[PDB]
């Protein structure tokens, strides 16, 4: 449900186009992009964290 | 690493751009102005008022009363003659 923020972001994205010159706030939605992206490869790139006490 | 805030400072930016100043002119050049050429006032009358209304106004405004005029200075000293010579 993600979606609603990320297309309320572009709807400001081109509502920021009437303010030329913004200083952090798409430097803002950088940092969630940052975090975002990394939190997604995090929650994939894990094994179920437990050692494999029947096979391994 | 925090939210930035310009889209509502618009509140302490409305006296600082330069449209601002032909705004707040204008509404003050348009509220006092009649709206179609009212009030006109269009007759008057002093005894010579209606000679300003059919001669000196902006309609007609042709060199006529100047040659009423110039008939006036030969209506003047000719009488005069009469009194002189």
């Amino acid at each position: 449900a993600k979606s609603a923020a990320n297309k309320l972001d572009w709807a400001k994205v081109i509502s920021s186009l009437r303010i030329t010159g913004s200083t952090a706030t798409q430097l803002s939605s950088f940092k969630k992009r940052n975090d975002e992206a990394r939190r997604q490869l995090l929650e994939l790139q894990s094994q179920p964290t437990e050692v494999d006490f029947s096979h391994y | 690493v925090s939210t930035l805030i310009p889209p509502k400072v618009v509140s302490s930016k409305n006296i600082g751009s330069a449209p601002n100043a032909k705004r707040i002119a204008n509404v003050v050049h348009f509220y006092k102005s009649l709206p179609q050429g009212p009030a006109p006032a269009i007759k008057a009358n002093t005894r010579l008022a209606r000679y300003k209304a059919k001669y000196f106004d902006g309609d007609n405004a042709s060199g006529k009363p100047l040659w009423h005029f110039a008939l006036g200075i030969i209506a003047f000293g000719y009488s005069m003659e009469y009194y002189f010579h």
